[PDB]
RNA sequence: AGGUUGACCUCGGAUCAGGUAGGAGGACCCGCUGAACUUAAGCAUAUCAAUAAGCGGAGGAAAAGAAACCAACAGGGAUUGCCCUAGUAACGGCGAGUGAAGCGGCAACAGCUCAAAUUUGAAAGCUGGCUUCGGCCCGCGUUGUAAUUUGGAGAGGAUGCUUUGGGCGAGGCUCCUUCUGAGUUCCCUGGAACGGGACGCCACAGAGGGUGAGAGCCCCGUAUAGUUGGAAGCCAAGCCUGUGUAAAGCUCCUUCGACGAGUCGAGUAGUUUGGGAAUGCUGCUCAAAAUGGGAGGUAAAUUUCUUCUAAAGCUAAAUACCGGCCAGAGACCGAUAGCGCACAAGUAGAGUGAUCGAAAGAUGAAAAGCACUUUGAAAAGAGGGUUAAAUAGCACGUGAAAUUGUUGAAAGGGAAGCGCUUGUGACCAGACUUGCGCCCGGCGGAUCAUCCGGUGUUCUCACCGGUGCACUCCGCCGGGCUCAGGCCAG
RNA sequence: CGGGACCGAGGACCGCGCUCUGCAAGGAUGCUGGCGUAAUGGUCACCAGCGACCCGUCUUGAAACACGGACCAAGGAGUCAAGGUUUUGCGCGAGUGUUUGGGUGUAAAACCCGCACGCGUAAUGAAAGUGAACGUAGGUGAGAGCUUCGGCGCAUCAUCGAC
RNA sequence: CCCACCCAUACCCCGCCCUCAGGGUAGAAACGAUGCCCUGAGGAGUAGGCGGCCGUGGAGGUCAGUGACGAAGCCUAGGGCGUGAGCCCGGGUCGAACGGCCUCUAGUGCAGAUCUUGGUGGUAGUAGCAAAUACUUCAAUGAGAACUUGAAGGACCGAAGUGGGGAAAGGUUCCAUGUGAACAGCGGUUGGACAUGGGUUAGUCGAUCCUAAGCCAUAGGGAAGUUCCGUUUCAAAGGGGCAC
RNA sequence: AAACUUUCAACAACGGAUCUCUUGGUUCUGGCAUCGAUGAAGAACGCAGCGAAAUGCGAUAAGUAAUGUGAAUUGCAGAAUUCCGUGAAUCAUCGAAUCUUUGAACGCACAUUGCGCCCGCCGGUAUUCCGGCGGGCAUGCCUGUUCGAGCGUCAU
């Protein structure tokens, strides 16, 4: 049960915000879990997904394929992989969009950013587990 | 709105061979040109009776007759077969009314859900939350899209002392479905009878059963009452020797043989 | 006898929001007692009487203590409202019981009352010291100095040897004859001094 | 030089140096001005209403406010607001109606500044300009700028004690920032599990939302203590220092003790009020006083008494809020509803103009929005495809009725439709299918009766373990017999 | 003593009786046949015999006149507040009413608190004012109920007294 | 005057429904006692009064309720229950929620209101598409030509024009190219329609300047004020020249 | 017999009811005090590679600077991003800026892109002519400065 007066648990109010968020938030909205082998690795269980990570399908009708994340069109809450697409009439190929809570990142495009990231959220993770602990 | 229905010009075409007589729209170039207007009746007009927030939404009660409300509720919460008939799961309850030893609950002993989730499996109160946990189901109506979205039946209340248990019970019992607690010295009619049906599962602590006393005493203007019937065995008063003895002869049987 | 001849729905007032005021002034009290910590969050007042014939039976909190109230008690008018104390340079005391009963009030307050100094490395002589200033406070005065007996008891047992023998002819006779003299002594007095003025002619 | 040379006063100029006002908004607030519909049978008193419209002026609140008060008491003690006083006192054609205040309980509390005095042993005061920031100038001002005093007093005396200025500051609070628990385990349905079943886990988090269908553990968030980094303020335990040149308080007193004028008040007129004998405001005429003046809700004279101290001024809080900004909610409405507006809505459109003012949401999880062939000038059609579904084809969820087309059945010699009752044709729901009980025969087993031990109970009834050794129990399979069985009839 | 029609309510026994091994006596059984399915039964359409004005409104006593109705969908009209009054249920009871406010809270809920106040406990008079027991709270006639069978007498009514 | 016969919701007998009335029913083997058993009588109804039930949106409780193995809604010459309002089931369609019971609550029940909004009929392939004299031939274009084009003919306006140009008003309608639908009350290859582009060149033409009828500032006076009057005034309202 | 009219049924039409949905209304509660001559509210006209509107912005024009985040935008086109970074984005924040013609609207006017005046700077052969650019010029009132007027009162 939420108890801060400054949250709302109005459905009409998140569904706004939900779908009139803008592309930072939507960034963090569109996050993917880690794989277990990343997981034990960097203590992170979730990341925002990006271009160039690898992911894992998991749910719906392209469940266990494997490929690179193409796009993240933010716009459309979707992101495209590698190899997923499907047929047009006209024998073009064309990208099936994902959600990214429908996959599971197995290999992290990494830079000094997202090094950062991971790095903070770790940190976090122990700091509040020795604080609890 | 006090203004809806009547933000509009509008006037009466007159008695003639045409048409009704409602106001109709003035102007032009428009769809609600000559359109009918500030009738009941009408569409875009204003409703009959228009709801004003200077109805009596609250109701005053008196306290003598609250604090008569709780004391039955609090005496249906003792018999067993009301607890049934409202609906609770208390077949494995050892005892009703079921009284926990306050040093399981006081301090932090159940501070953690877990460990307040254990204690109920282990005193009994187990079935009933099962029952709350697996009665979840989506409400049928507007009141989805009105912030009330799901229904689920009411499980233990747990009624504790503050001043001997402290507050860490809450916290403990507060994330389990259809649990609630309630301190002893501040008892709600609303819990102990939800719904108006009387037979509430109650979990007790000793000490708030050992303050329910004082919490009765220390009521300003009001006695616990005094009942109309001293026996409520009606069969016991009714087939005792002392009424049995001086009743006449029966006239008949409980059923009658048809004469002609 | 319904008093809805005008256009009385434009000035309806409810009430929706007494339980929203309620918590306001309760968060408003616990600013106030926070900022005013160690003081008390209201000032001390005597106790005066009600007037009119229907109250002057009970006794109540007044505005504030009177200037002669203050001299006999010995606090000056201007440290007065710096120490917690309410001031009313306007009611006046006509009787001995009033003014002593506030001026024993006010030492009651003074002895009770802590006075840190103002700069704590100087102390001086009438300031509290620092090992008195650690005591059992209280953060209400008109809880810790209200009016305790607002109404003369009703009830009082006496010996029967003390009963009182009563005023002479009976007290409605004596009821009757002040509310009769009441009403004659402009009469009597007229004839007074037409009897005086008949004297001195035919002296 | 005196027909000159100056000082002032008043009045002007300047794109002079520096400032300020206007308009918007106006829900709430302070004033001004001011109706009628209505209600009184009608209707000029009245009521609606000291309201709407009109006009001027503010703020986050405004306004009011530290008594020329209430009272008549054993007296209360600035203002505001709530409850109560109280539908009361009172006002009112031909009566419809109108209608306060003191006390009392509570919310909140906070007190003060001038004018009237000679600093007169020293205009001690101040705007502006220039500054080397030390000050120096041009001025304002004695037709009065500081200090001192404001009625609670004060001024002068007496008297002996008390009082004060700066600088640090531990720590705390307010605001943005980094970070936070647990299954995408197995089986089934499904296009897709977020459904069903199983096995777990988290919970100070089972609020809410998203994700291909009802997700605490997939994702964002949610709970709680904290934890990173930054800024500006406020409060504050304490600690260093200067001390009396000066200012300040208390106590007592012979004496002194200024206190607001075309104002108060009166008459009259209009308006207003519950104050149509007792109200307020404004105009005109008259026009004060010094223990004086105002008030003391019935006019006047005389004698008292009680209360304040007008005609100058400031001030937080408790109170209001259909405007604005931010936020949280609801036994509210669910696209003819709810705001006029869920949409490029105060839009399109109309009117010279003031103004008036709509209609209009939903493919699908994903465009996968139909390749290719064929017929047509084309729109399109047909094949063939996509989809879980095109019985979802950008006329798109569902797809009612009025009304229409086709197919099938039927009726019809100046209306049909309806009630009762047969018949014909078409089309249907039930009921029934065998059960129970005996007598034989054949199987398959000993949860037959009694007794013993334990346990439970309603305390005399049961269950469980041993005992049966098959003329006793329990099912099954073949016969035979009795009974009861559906519809219409004699 | 025949001939015919319609009907079979009830569901152990009990009763009244009689022509008394039993019965026609407080309500139908016995025997038999065909069929066991659209055969009985039902729905719809139509024909046939008989029956049958178009609804609503208005008016008066009534008709008639008059008014509204091309058809369908959705919308569409005794509500809310304040104040009285009578009746029902409930709590407490010579008292009663927490919710203006305060305390508290899991926070518009629930729980708790009390001063004042309202109404009631006294009326009457314009007012000043005064202010309810002769008596087991009276006599008499009724009166449910109780009774020790002598009476005692509720509510209420009638009538004479008292304050 | 006589005999028989016909039939009303009337009268008689019987069944069933409801209402009213009167009885029975606990040392309970005992009951939706708000039940059951026995007996009798009665049955029209406007204004009006009272009771009980059915249905709709929402709220608390409850049914360990139903549901993608198909909720709600809709259609149904298919059935069952109820005196009835209604309730329940089968079949078809469909796609995401919904229902029973007891309480609580209301913007809660339609045939009418010349009712409101929207949609749709008969009339009906009907009235009509008849002022301004009028069209015809060949060829081309095109799927298609009375109302497109060229040529060939015939006519009309008849200089107060059916001509050549402007003012007001409009605003791109102008020009070229292309064009499905819609519009051009018939057609359309055409169009002032639709689509994409192009086009308006000034010392001398106008505007700009002048004043007319008239309007508005200023000084100043009114007005509670928005503002009214005032335009030469009861205004210190400014130009030039010269200077050892 | 058909046709026609009407009735009943199935399918197909017409139409948009019903059901479910809801980034919207409505009502209540809590918090806050902040428009403008330093030119507001409002109006007009413009600005994107490809937009008419809505939205955003002002010739620095779907934006610039700064801070933060850390890889998009997306309908097409075209470019990315040294990805181990002074850095994508129709991102967020927002303290620095830009801010056309107007409007209380201010040189005078405005039914005119009309007519001026003052002071600088630049260019064109230029002491004279022509052109461009920059800064200014409303009213009422206050304080002050300075220049004045009047036998209004005086001194000499």
């Amino acid at each position: 049960m939420k108890v801060r007066p400054t949250v709302s648990s109005s459905r009409r109010k998140a569904r706004k915000a939900h779908f009139s968020a803008p592309s930072s938030v939507r960034r963090v909205i569109m996050s993917a879990p880690l794989s277990k082998e990343l997981r034990e690795k960097y203590n992170v269980r979730s990341i925002p997904i990006r271009k160039g990570d690898e992911v894992q399908i998991v749910r719906g009708a392209h469940k266990d394929k494997e490929g690179k994340v193409t796009s993240v069109y933010r716009l459309k809450y979707v992101i495209h992989v590698e190899r997923v697409t499907r047929e047009k009439a006209t024998g073009q190929t064309v990208p099936i969009g994902i959600h990214p809570s429908n996959v599971v990142i197995t290999k992290l495009h990494l830079d000094k950013d997202r090094e950062n990231i991971l790095a903070r959220i770790k940190a976090g993770r122990e700091q509040v587990a020795k604080a609890k602990g | 709105s006090e203004k809806a229905g009547h933000q509009t010009s509008a006037e009466s075409w007159g008695t003639g061979r045409a048409v009704a007589r409602i106001p109709r729209v003035s102007g032009g170039g428009t769809h609600r040109a000559g359109q009918g207007a500030f009738g009941n009746m009408c569409r875009s007009g204003r409703m009959f009776a228009p709801t004003k927030i200077w109805r009596k939404w609250h109701v005053k009660i008196n306290q003598g007759q609250k604090r008569f409300a709780t004391a039955s509720a609090l005496a249906a919460s003792a018999v067993a077969p009301l607890l049934m008939a409202r609906g609770h799961q208390v077949s494995t309850v050892p005892e009703v009314p079921l009284v926990v030893d306050s040093a399981a609950v006081a301090g932090d002993a159940v501070a953690k859900t877990a460990a307040a989730y254990k204690l109920l499996k282990a005193i009994g109160a187990g079935p009933d939350v099962e029952k709350v946990k697996k009665s979840k189901k989506l409400r049928a109506g507007k009141g989805k899209m009105r912030g009330r979205r799901h229904r689920q039946r009411r499980g233990p209340l747990i009624v504790y002392s503050p001043e001997h248990d402290g507050k860490e019970l809450v916290k403990g019992f507060r994330n389990i479905p259809g649990v609630e607690t309630c301190p002893v010295d501040a008892l709600n009619l609303l819990q102990l009878a939800p719904g108006g049906h009387l037979g509430r599962f109650i979990v007790w602590t000793s000490a708030a059963i050992k303050q329910l006393d004082a919490v009765y005493e220390s009521k300003k203007g009001f006695f616990l009452p005094a009942n109309i019937v001293s026996q409520a065995d009606l069969s016991r008063l009714i087939n005792s020797t002392e009424i049995q003895s001086v009743l006449r002869a029966p006239k008949g049987e409980a059923r009658t043989k048809r004469a002609c | 006898n319904n008093h809805f001849r005008k256009h009385w729905q434009r000035r309806v007032r409810c009430h929706f929001d007494q339980p929203g005021k309620k918590v306001t002034r309760r968060l408003a009290r616990r600013a106030k007692a926070a900022a005013l910590a160690p003081r008390p969050v209201d000032k001390l007042r005597p106790i005066v009487r009600c007037p009119t014939v229907k109250y002057n039976r009970r006794t109540r909190l007044g505005r504030g203590f009177t200037l002669e109230e203050l001299k006999a008690a010995g606090i000056p008018r201007l440290l007065a409202p710096t120490i917690g104390i309410a001031v009313d340079h306007r009611r006046k005391n006509l009787s001995e019981e009033s003014l002593a009963a506030n001026v024993q009030r006010l030492k009651d307050y003074k002895a009770r009352l802590i006075l840190f100094p103002r700069k704590s490395n100087k102390p001086k002589k009438a300031d509290t010291p620092k090992d008195q200033q650690t005591a059992e406070t209280t953060t209400s005065l008109r809880t810790s100095f209200g009016v305790e007996q607002p109404l003369a008891p009703g009830f009082t047992e006496i010996s029967k040897s003390e009963i009182p023998a009563g005023i002479e002819g009976g007290a409605y006779r004596a009821l009757r004859k002040a509310r009769s003299d009441a009403r004659l002594v402009g009469v009597r007095e007229k004839r007074a001094k037409e009897k005086a003025e008949a004297e001195a002619n035919k002296k």
